[PDB]
RNA sequence: GGAAGAUGUAACGGGGCUAAACCAUGCACCGAAGCUGCGGCAGCGACGCGCGUUGUUGGGUAGGGGAGCGUUCUGUAAGCCUGCGAAGGUGUGCUGUGAGGCAUGCUGGAGGUAUCAGAAGUGCGAAUGCUGACAUAAGUAACGAUAAAGCGGGUGAAAAG
RNA sequence: ACCCCGGCGAGGGGAGUGAAAAAGAACCUGAAACCGUGUACGUACAAGCAGUGGGAGCACGCUUAGGCGUGUGACUGCGU
């Protein structure tokens, strides 16, 4: 018989809210990810989105060990000629950190239309508040 | 016993060979020749 | 006496724009394009049966280790827990097992810990 | 015939 | 009923007569008449004088109402291309390719 | 300069779609001979505002 | 209720009066064949599964078509090195009628 | 082929591919490349294989049954009529007859059946021999092929 | 620590890691066209009557050897198919290890050819190959002296000429 | 022939001849490149020899009402 493929319209995709306070940036970013991606479901394939949405709370709040709060530089570079900019963790923590979060999560999930689908999954809140008390989100434990 | 039907012996009819036809008749490019060279040139080659 | 190929040059070319149909622009209207195509098509149909048998025992080996994880065990473990109780079982038929009757895979997880054990 | 910037000689032998 | 006007030889260029025709394709017949009276191009009084050809010829030999006539096919195909020798700048000789043209309408009631 | 490939069917009409006439919007009616003409222009037969502008 | 067997080369999962694509069998082609090694059989909340056989688990089977599979093309061709190659492949495999799944 | 020796264009620099004839065999309406002469198809057959050939010939003819032996065979008149009701007669229908003496007058009478042929001892040929099926024989004939095979 | 480079981080592939780094030991697992299992083909050698048993082999350039497919023509053939539709052209289906083969729908309007033999102008993608046709740039450049035109009337289907 | 549109045109449509005008003189057959129109599907957050393995959906034929076949091909592994 034909190996079992999920279908993109039956899929259920439910909604799970993390708090972020203390955890380790790396770990909880490859559980997002696993998350996300599905890896944690029996009915998984590997081209149809088949993961869950998650809301992450408190992103301010992760925590970096050793000189990684001063160390880790972030790059970027605007495409004019000479436009390189860095950014070191404590001043995006100060400025904006769900980027910080959906930098590393971006970074562990795959790469296409598929990826950008389970990042768009993927949200990402500084404060501890969201706006999808709607969705019922249930609580995950890392 | 008819005009059609007188086979030659087994073995007397050797068909010849055609060089230069294709990759799978073993003859193709090259024509048993290989790769330049007074052997490989027309009507090339040295005296005896 | 003269041979013309008209008719064999014509039967064998329409034979290749045929195994061609489908390909974008002249890969399925000009002759040699679409003949350069069809062998590369050949050479993908090969290296992608061995392909096709590797890429779906990886997903079998996924989707095992999803369902042990729910299950709470590791693929690994599940694995020497199967080989130690001595069945012969496939990863496909496993995978099968996973995806639609959930409860004949919890049996076999907790045989796999018994044997573990 | 041939084209004047190939039959010329200042820009065809460029490289002597 | 299809009533099918041709012009053959049209001493024109099929792309052109091509956008003309991709204007006015779908339009019912007095309307067509408007675009094609407005329209500034020789392409547009080429196929104004093949669509009154049309609209006549439903009129004459299948007896169709004009208020119910309908432009449902335009359609350009290339014709033979009268060829030219162009003389060019030292000695060199380039082709004209006089591009002709086959126009056809479809007019119908329903 | 000169192409190094040639392109294509499909980037022909990508450079043509931008090619394609407009037609009219809608043509004005003579409020006293009921004659169709371009807004602002005078008719065939030589009315505009409905008055005679020109001789026959 | 299902069971899983293993025949072929291959395991399959069957169920009651199921057409399975098993390979040629040497058997004719409208004859009843016994199949003894099991390994599972699932029946709704009971299940039995052996180690690695099931004691007592047979299946009941019907072979009710012999054929040729879908033709496969084998082309091989090493580029610049003017070699080529071509073949062509079809195989064979018995269609089945999984009548009874006795344990 | 009918032309000119004169080099198409220079060697070098008109940027097309160098040619220097225009009977040139890759060019259309120039010559052929190996083209045929007039030659002899003919084989050298040595005198004793073409009668074991012969002797071959005749025995499978006697083992299978098509070959008819009469004493005497002629006809009064030079008539086709004639010819075809005696063979009619005979129940005979492509037929190579041999005789022992060339006899102008059946020989004037066959000449217009194409599936009727006459000929003489000497002229016997393994070809129409194989061809045609009912073969047939003169006494004389049958003496004169068996001393001339020896 | 010594330790500085030029388009852009840029000397883990990236993410990221205080282990997800390194050392020592162990048990697992993934992992190849390797090996095994099942089925199919072909070559070679032993074993008994072209067949069966068994073992083994089967990446391949230059090249050597073996066996074949197809096209035109000749004989078989004053035979056979064919206006109740040939050759050819265009689809579909089946079949073979392949070059291929067979059947039939439409077009077509008169030839074609089994079998077994025989002879080759016998198979093309390449030669800045030859000839014809058709694209590409592209409705782009240009419309050939910067002596110059404007208006009224006429003809005509239409007049800047 | 004749009729009709059309510039007393070019060209076309009817009528008629003809077995056939899908033989109309640009005339037996009429291939391919090339150019079109209609329909089915896909495509406007998406990076590369354009395919191949997997595969959703859609549309149409279906004759065990079961899946099949054809067309397309979102997404995806490999692939200069
Ligand atoms: N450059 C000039 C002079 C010229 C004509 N033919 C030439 C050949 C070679 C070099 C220069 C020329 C021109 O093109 O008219
Ligand atoms: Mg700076
Ligand atoms: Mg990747
Ligand atoms: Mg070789
Ligand atoms: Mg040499
Ligand atoms: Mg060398
Ligand atoms: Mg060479
Ligand atoms: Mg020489
Ligand atoms: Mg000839
Ligand atoms: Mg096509
Ligand atoms: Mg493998
Ligand atoms: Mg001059
Ligand atoms: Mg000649
Ligand atoms: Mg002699
Ligand atoms: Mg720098
Ligand atoms: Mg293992
Ligand atoms: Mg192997
Ligand atoms: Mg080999
Ligand atoms: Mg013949
Ligand atoms: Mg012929
Ligand atoms: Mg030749
Ligand atoms: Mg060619
Ligand atoms: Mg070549
Ligand atoms: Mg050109
Ligand atoms: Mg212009
Ligand atoms: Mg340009
Ligand atoms: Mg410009
Ligand atoms: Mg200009
Ligand atoms: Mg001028
Ligand atoms: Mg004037
Ligand atoms: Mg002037
Ligand atoms: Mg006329
Ligand atoms: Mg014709
Ligand atoms: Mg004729
Ligand atoms: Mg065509
Ligand atoms: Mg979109
Ligand atoms: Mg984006
Ligand atoms: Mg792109
Ligand atoms: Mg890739």
């Amino acid at each position: 018989m034909k190996t079992f493929t999920a279908k993109p319209e039956t899929v259920k995709r439910d909604w799970y809210v993390v708090d972020a306070t203390g955890k380790t940036l790396g770990r909880l970013a490859t559980e997002l990810a696993r998350r996300l991606r599905g890896k944690h479901k029996a009915e998984y394939t590997p081209h149809v989105d088949t993961g869950d949405y998650i809301i992450v709370l408190n992103a301010d709040k992760v925590a970096v060990t050793g000189n990684k709060r001063t160390d880790k530089v972030y790059y970027h570079h605007t495409g004019h000629i000479g436009g390189i900019k860095q950014a070191t963790f404590e001043e995006m923590i100060a400025r904006r950190p769900e980027r910080v979060i959906e930098i590393a999560v971006k970074g562990m999930l795959p790469k296409g239309p598929l990826g950008r689908a389970m990042f768009r999954k993927l949200k990402v809140y500084a404060g501890n508040e969201h706006n999808h008390a709607a969705q019922q989100p249930q609580v995950l434990d890392i | 016993m008819r005009l059609n039907t007188l086979s030659p012996a087994e073995g007397s009819k050797k068909a010849g060979k055609r060089l230069g036809r294709g990759i799978g008749s073993g003859l193709g490019k090259t024509g048993g020749r290989g790769h330049k060279g007074q052997k490989s040139r027309s009507g090339g080659g040295v005296r005896r | 006496a003269r041979v013309k190929r008209g008719v064999i040059a014509r039967a064998r070319h329409k034979k290749i724009l045929k195994q061609a149909k489908g390909y974008y622009g002249a890969r399925s209207r000009v002759y040699r394009v679409a003949f350069q195509a069809v062998i590369k098509a050949g050479q993908y149909a090969y290296r992608d049966r061995r392909q096709r048998k590797r890429q779906f025992r990886q997903l079998w080996i996924a989707r095992i280790n999803a369902a042990a994880r729910q299950n709470g065990i590791s693929y690994s473990k599940f694995i020497n827990g199967l080989k130690k109780a001595s069945v012969e079982i496939d990863r496909k038929i496993l995978a099968d097992i996973a995806v639609f009757d959930k409860v004949a895979f919890t049996a076999l997880v907790e045989k796999a810990k018994a044997a573990l054990a | 015939t041939s084209k004047w910037f190939n039959i010329d000689n200042k820009i065809v032998d460029h490289r002597p | 009923m299809e009533t099918i006007a041709k012009h053959r030889h049209a001493r024109s260029s099929a792309q052109k007569v091509r956008l003309v025709a991709d204007l006015i394709r779908g339009k019912k017949v007095s309307q067509a008449l408007d675009i094609l009276t407005y329209t500034n191009k020789k392409a547009a009084v080429l196929v104004k004088k093949v669509l009154e050809s049309a609209i006549a010829n439903a009129e004459h030999n299948d007896g169709a109402d004009i208020d119910d006539l309908k432009v449902t096919k335009i359609f350009v195909d290339e014709g033979p291309s009268m060829k030219r020798i162009m003389p060019r700048a030292k000695g060199r000789a380039d082709r004209i390719l006089k591009r002709t043209s086959h126009i056809t309408v479809v007019v119908s009631d329903r | 300069a000169v192409q190094q490939n040639k392109p294509t069917r499909s980037k022909r009409g990508m450079r043509r779609s931008h090619d394609a006439l407009t037609a009219v919007t809608s043509l004005s009616v003579d409020k006293t001979s009921g004659e169709k003409h371009l807004r602002h222009h005078i008719t065939a037969d030589g009315y505009y505002r409905g008055r005679k502008v020109i001789a026959k | 209720m299902y069971a899983v067997f293993q025949s072929g080369g291959k395991q399959h999962r069957v169920s009651e009066g199921q057409t399975v694509r098993l390979e040629k069998l040497d058997i004719a082609t409208g004859e009843t064949v016994e199949f003894a090694e099991v390994l599972m059989i699932a029946n709704g909340e009971e299940v039995k599964i052996g180690v690695p056989f099931v004691d007592g688990g047979v299946i009941k089977a019907e072979v009710v078509a012999h054929g040729r599979g879908e033709k496969v093309k084998i082309v091989k061709f090493r580029r610049r090195k003017h070699y080529r190659k071509q073949q062509g492949h079809r195989q064979w495999f018995t269609d089945v009628k999984i009548t009874g799944i006795s344990a | 082929v009918t032309g000119s020796g004169k080099k198409p264009w220079r060697q070098k620099g008109t940027g097309r591919a160098r040619s220097g004839s225009i009977k040139s065999p890759i060019w259309r309406s120039g010559g052929v490349t190996f083209a045929a002469r007039p030659q002899d198809h003919s084989q050298k057959v040595n005198k004793k294989m073409y009668r074991g050939a012969l002797k071959s010939i005749l025995s499978e003819l006697v083992r299978q049954d098509r070959l008819i032996v009469v004493e005497k065979f002629s006809v009064e008149a030079p008539k086709t009529k004639l010819l075809a009701q005696k063979l009619k007669d005979m129940a005979l229908e492509d037929v190579l007859i041999i005789t022992g003496e060339l006899d102008e007058n059946l020989f004037l009478a066959a000449r217009n059946l194409h599936k009727v042929d006459v000929r003489d001892a000497t002229g016997i040929d393994p070809v129409s021999l194989i061809a045609f099926d009912k073969v047939v024989m003169t006494a004389d004939a049958v003496k004169q092929v068996e001393e001339m095979l020896a």
